């Protein structure tokens, strides 16, 4: 669980399966069926299904066209 | 009949002793007019509390005169008092002792403000102040127990055993209701959705009590979020807009868990608990690992008892049975208790008189309550 | 005596007649003409408030929109010898018409 | 009794507080002769007043002391006030209060001199300037809505909840009935129609009155104004000639959705009263949708409630009830809501008097009035 | 080289890193003709970019395609890029790395979008996008501080101590110098100027950059200016017209202070400048007091440094020292620090770089950079 947070936050796992022998195997260790060398799932934030143009109270304050 | 009201940092819960829930529960805000003027014939009341000011937060600046367990405007407090009395429960104070609550660890002058405003610009008979935490045992029917307490204003715990209480494992977190909803804020606007005033917390506030978790594996959800829109869900603002929320469902409520993510240097929930029940007697622990209840509107996420099952049982030996207890009322918990404990015949010397507070002055509620 | 008062230029150029109702047998050309030059001495918004009201003060006494005040000083001025202060007035008006910014187009 | 005077760009509006109507309503027209002589005795009477001017009109010429809402001519203005007075009213205004209106976001100037007339000149014992969309919302009964007023000079609306402006949100257009008298006659011209004098711009405006209308969508009726002649209406001008206008009857109207057609670069009045509730406050934006309330002369065409109807409708978010609330006295909203407020017993502490007005000067209006 | 283009709400700061001032400077403005016609063979383009469209600004409509610090109008933004490379800096961005810059807490599709612009639309080799405040914090030459960085869009405060940011005491107030214009507008019609076009609105933003300033005592300024013309400054409009502005000069950027003044339920600059001291750890207040550093064009107005200085210090306790760094340059230090960022040789593995991005799309951003 910690391991998995260093990856989300920083970039543990940035090399994917080129990551250093040493450190590949501690994580092997900690993760036995080697799925965090597909880095962590990061969400993106274009084309999302619903959150587009909402104005809220000082977003109306000034609403160019 | 005593009256319990347990002044929380969220919500005025009000009542009488030995009644199975309070009879009003309103917002503990006090609103005034931020507009102008401008018709004569509408009267424009000066200022607004509870539901009144909720419904007209549009055109008020919304204040809190408690925060974070402390009352921090006396003067709005005892507004939000004389509106409980007189226009809640309809009762003159005169006649009933009052039962009062507030956390562990708070500054000894707000005790002592309490009192001193109850016996004086309110004249009451007699009256009390508790802790919440041992209320919430006295509303779960146990005397053995670490109580978890989170509401709006700070997240305490208090370990007893067979009605003792450990004072030095008491534990407060100031980490509680408000600053979930102003961590929402903050990470609902990475969506494009920038709440500000203060009306617009209250908004942002009813998001997160209806659509806000607590997630069993942190990580797990995260990539659930990121590789699906299975966890988004809609809400539709007061004006008709609609929000669409995904992974800050369950980030706002992580932490919790992780004071980190607003910059608190502390430890989470689960671990603050564990930390207390290892601060006790080791005699006593094992009781108390399987006696984690839990209080207050924050403890109402979804999946939050789960979550502090796997937490607490990741830390604690594996050979202890560790159970979490979350009563469904848990929210008014505290309130029940004070319900319980004025009611109890054996109570009825603990109360400060009026006598007894002529006598000594406010310094009394020091001496004669927890 | 009036520093800082500003007219609004062209503001009387609404007020002046049609030449053909200049030779109506009934015009009254003393009133209609001082009624155009009261407009264009209208002190523009602009100016400081306690020189407009001053000046407002001046305009008012000696180009009064009422008839009868506009009579009665006529009559005054017809032995303006016994009338100083009508003297110093009159003169700090002309005064204030002569440098008027726009006198070219009222002469 | 209180004197209520709504002085209008287009029209004087003037009365008695109490009154359910106003007593005068005449033009807000001074005219003088533009032609010459010729006869003994009938020439003495230099300039014209109200219904009088406008009936030798064609022997005059016209103009407005008012513009866009603003008194450009303070010596017309005078004779008007004496005129509605001494001529209309049958008053002595030293014996009576007086009550007059103005739009919001006027220069102060405005303000300053028209209180300095009314003591100085007619030495009324009191006086109040009134914000018009305020008075459209007290005649309209109602204490919370966005009031959309639209007369001869300026249309402006002001959003009000539970009797707080809130200013921020005022809008203004100078774009008012007289703009669209103007656009008619240019395009009348279209037609071989040819009105250039300010008596043929008032009949102009008399053809605007009788046959202009919102179209409810602009592209179909004016397909069908080319398709066909089912659109097109006869009229008869004073002289006994005939003139036929087809789509001029909804293009002239239409200038209010689409200021682009004279011209002007702002939104038309359905985004603009939309532009002033997403002004709002959003918890306040759902009671301004429903309580959208029209007053003046320039919102009695036929359809323009219907079309602001649709025109909102398709702005605000779907989950929104837009209503539009047009009163058949929209006319005379304004004029009435002062006749109310005049005679208030909640008012009668409100009026700047003689007394304060020596104190103070022509400034006491800034403090007093809104 | 590295390009360094700082496109905040207002204004586009582009150039290359490396050097002292930015090369290209211009509005972020895109302007489309809003009249006809007529003349065939003229130059005429269907649309207009920065000083061009200022140019033209008297037949254009102008939009900005960013406001509150926010892409509004992608297409628009393309082309403002687009003009900045080929038409400003004259430079092929295939082969230029490019930082970027945005205001903290923004949507995080401002950023991502940014990202596959740059790499799909540009092509360019590698980006960065930076905080403004951290540039301003660069160019300042310190790690310790906390900047208020206030340009069109939006004002945010970011603490810094040895380089590290406290990301939980970013401020942000959408309340900048396109509020203050429009304000300026509004209370510019106390005295019966009227501007409602965006081209006015230009001209309005020109008279409050010359002639507004902040006053050290805001009600002595009142009294001053209510007694006296000594405050009134006059201004020559593009057309000949002389303006005269008062208490307006000193009124207009009391918003920043006063956010009342717009309807902006918000603490005043000073009052957020502080606030986000407090938010930070006790043992570092001492350090941001003294190193408060302004930045922006916003920041620009005569004595809002002393302003700061006495609000701040009334705020603070009195032991500590109060410094406002307000350099001249004050306006370009975010491209200034941007130019000395992307010219560090320890940065250049910091760069997003085109295989990065393809390997990662543009979700990149959000690991990488800030
Ligand atoms: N169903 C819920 N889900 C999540 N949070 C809740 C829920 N109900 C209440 N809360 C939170 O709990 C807080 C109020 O809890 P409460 O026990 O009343 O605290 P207090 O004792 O300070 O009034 C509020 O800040 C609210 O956000
Ligand atoms: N029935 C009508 N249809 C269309 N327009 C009208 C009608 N009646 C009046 N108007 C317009 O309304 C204006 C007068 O409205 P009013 O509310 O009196 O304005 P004001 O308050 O400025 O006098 C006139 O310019 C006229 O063209
Ligand atoms: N000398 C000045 N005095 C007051 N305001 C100024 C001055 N110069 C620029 N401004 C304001 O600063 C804003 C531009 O600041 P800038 O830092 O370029 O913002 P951005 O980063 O959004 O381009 C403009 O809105 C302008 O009104
Ligand atoms: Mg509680
Ligand atoms: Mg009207
Ligand atoms: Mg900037």
């Amino acid at each position: 669980e910690i391991a998995l947070q260093f990856a989300r936050e920083a970039g543990l796992t940035r090399l994917k399966g080129e990551t250093d022998y040493v450190l590949s195997n501690v994580l092997d260790g900690l993760i036995g069926d080697g799925s965090w060398r597909a880095g962590p799932a990061y969400e993106s934030y274009l084309n999302k299904p619903g959150v587009d143009r909402v104005i809220t109270t000082v977003d109306g304050l000034h609403m160019q066209r | 009949t005593a009256l319990v009201c347990d002044n929380g940092s969220g919500l005025v819960k009000a009542g009488f002793a030995g009644d199975d829930a309070p009879r009003a529960v309103f917002p503990s805000i006090v609103g005034r007019p931020r507009h102008q003027g401008v018709m004569v014939g509408m009267g424009q009341k000066d200022s607004y509390v509870g539901d009144e000011a909720q419904s007209k937060r549009g055109i008020l600046t919304l204040k809190y005169p408690i925060e974070h367990g402390i009352i921090t405007n006396w003067d709005d407090m005892e507004k939000i008092w004389h509106h409980t009395f007189y226009n809640e429960l309809r009762v003159a104070p005169e006649e009933h002792p009052t039962l009062l609550t507030e956390a562990p660890l708070n500054p000894k002058a707000n005790r002592e403000k309490m009192t001193q405003i109850m016996f004086e610009t309110f004249n009451v008979p007699a009256m009390y102040v508790a802790i919440q935490a041992v209320l919430s045992l006295y509303a779960s029917g146990r005397t053995t127990g670490i109580v978890l307490d989170s509401g709006d204003g700070v997240t305490h715990n208090v370990p007893i055993y067979e009605g003792y209480a450990l004072p030095h494992a008491i534990m407060r977190l100031d980490l509680a209701g408000r600053d979930l909803t102003d961590y929402l804020m903050k990470i609902l606007t990475e969506r494009g959705y920038s709440f500000v005033t203060t009306a617009e917390r209250e908004i942002v506030r009813d998001i997160k009590e209806k659509l806000c978790y607590v997630a069993l594996d942190f990580e797990n959800e995260m990539a659930t979020a990121a590789s699906s829109s299975s966890l988004e869900k809609s809400y539709e603002l007061p004006d008709g807009q609609v929000i669409t929320i995904g992974n800050e469902r369950f980030r706002c409520p992580e932490t919790l868990f992780q004071p980190s993510f607003i910059g608190m240097e502390s430890a989470g929930i689960h671990e603050t608990t564990y930390n207390s029940i290892m601060k006790c007697d080791i005699d006593i622990r094992k009781d108390l690992y399987a006696n984690n209840v839990m209080s207050g509107g924050t403890t109402m996420y979804p999946g939050i008892a789960d979550r502090m099952q796997k937490e607490i049982t990741a830390l604690a030996p594996s050979t202890m049975k560790i159970k979490i207890i979350a009563p469904p009322e848990r929210k008014y918990s505290v309130w029940i208790g004070g319900s319980i404990l004025a009611s109890l015949s054996t109570f009825q010397q603990m109360w400060i008189t009026k006598q007894e507070y002529d006598e000594a002055g406010p310094s009394i509620v020091h001496r004669k309550c927890f | 005596p009036f520093s800082g008062l500003k007219f609004k230029q062209n503001s009387f150029l609404s007020t002046v007649p049609s030449v053909t109702n200049m030779h109506s047998m009934h015009f009254d050309a003393r009133e209609t003409f001082l009624g155009v030059i009261r407009k264009a001495l209208e002190p523009d918004t602009s100016t400081p408030f306690p020189v407009r009201r001053a000046f407002d003060g001046l305009r008012a006494e000696i180009l009064p929109n009422d008839t009868i005040k506009s009579a009665a000083l006529k009559a005054q001025c017809s032995d303006i010898d016994k009338h100083p202060e009508l003297k110093a007035k009159m003169e700090t008006l002309k005064e204030v018409i002569t440098h008027h910014p726009q006198k070219e187009k009222l002469a």
